[PDB]
């Protein structure tokens, strides 16, 4: 049981790794979205 | 008796145990899915919202 446990246990750091990553790339494209539609805004805004 | 039956709880328990734990990969699976699927929502959300301003 204890080495099907260490055997089951590896891949695993991949999975967080990718999806951590995965994760700072999401961050990052919402922020840049977010930052565009509020620089349009500001456009917009500016012209009003 | 003992020793039979302490050896059959002991792999029921085990095997239990492999039963549970053979999901985790499956888990972090699902987890970075589920953080793509919210990115994609919410960066549609965001092209949509800075395409409308």
């Amino acid at each position: 049981h204890l080495a099907k446990k260490d055997k089951l246990d590896k891949e695993l750091q991949k999975l967080e790794d990718d999806f951590a990553k995965l994760k700072q790339d999401h961050a990052n494209d919402e922020t840049k979205l977010k930052t565009n539609k509020r620089q349009q805004q500001n456009s917009l805004a500016d012209n009003i | 008796k003992e020793a039979r039956a302490e050896e059959g709880t002991q792999q029921r328990m085990y095997e239990f145990e492999q039963k549970q734990l053979k999901e985790k990969i499956n888990n972090l699976k699902q987890k970075t899915d589920t953080e793509n699927m919210v990115h994609e929502q919410l960066r549609n959300f965001l092209i949509e919202k800075e395409d409308q301003i």
